[PDB]
């Protein structure tokens, strides 16, 4: 028998990749239905 | 193609029941990126 989880114990003195590092992933899916997020449009000074 | 357009036009009218003979044409309102089939509707009222 085992507890399927353990804890992290993260303290500040423990070495370079023992350390806590936040992760972020920005999945993301394409084309089936109306494109819904993009980047600003960049854009420039109006001449005449 | 999944967008949802809504076009629309208010105006005054003093009639007693009827669709008045006339002309005018709706402007369009709003139009929604929504993405979604639709075959059936239905309308909410005030009780
Ligand atoms: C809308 O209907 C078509 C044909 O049945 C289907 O391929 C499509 O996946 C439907 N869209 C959704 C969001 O279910």
């Amino acid at each position: 028998c085992y507890f399927p989880l353990q804890s992290y114990g993260f303290q500040p003195t423990y070495g370079v990749g023992y350390q806590p590092y936040r992760v972020v992933v920005l999945s993301f899916e394409l084309l089936h239905a109306p494109a819904t997020v993009c980047g600003p449009k960049k854009s420039t000074n109006l001449v005449k | 193609d999944g967008y949802f357009k809504i076009y629309s036009k208010h105006t005054p009218i003093n009639l007693v029941r009827d669709l008045p003979q006339g002309f005018s044409a709706l402007e369009p309102l709003v139009d929604l990126p929504i993405g979604i089939n639709i075959t059936r509707f239905q309308t909410l009222l005030a009780l």
